[PDB]
């Protein structure tokens, strides 16, 4: 009787491919995005500073109506 | 190893890479895909095993 060791009756494969998945998302669609995000930030961004022009205005009305 | 075999090389399926440009990093590609012919030839090794003798 003899015990080397070999397969045992032969071995599974291992594969050798480069996964690589190229993700992605279609860049134009990601200038899209930022975009977007870039004028949304812009439409918010000037609505608060009106107001806060508006409220500044207020206290240039305070130091006005203060002052004599 | 290919053009002249000193063992049993010739008999597994591999094939090395080459370069194109004559490059460092092409010379690194060069490298880590001869480590993944490496695998290869493990692989169809194990499977090609005779029992002989030391």
């Amino acid at each position: 009787v003899k015990q080397d060791m070999p397969p045992v009756g032969g071995y599974g494969p291992i594969d050798y491919k480069r996964n690589l998945p190229r993700r992605g998302l279609s860049g134009y669609s990601m200038f899209a995005v930022g975009i977007g995000a870039l004028l949304f930030g812009y439409w918010s961004m000037m609505r608060w500073n009106r107001e806060r022009r508006r409220l500044q205005i207020e206290d240039f009305e305070a130091r006005i109506a203060l002052m004599p | 190893r290919k053009t002249q075999p000193y063992d049993v090389y010739d008999q597994v399926e591999f094939d090395v890479p080459i370069g194109s440009r004559g490059d460092c990093y092409d010379r690194y590609l060069c490298r880590v895909e001869e480590m993944r012919q490496s695998i290869r030839i493990i692989s169809q090794c194990l499977n090609k095993m005779p029992p002989g003798e030391i």
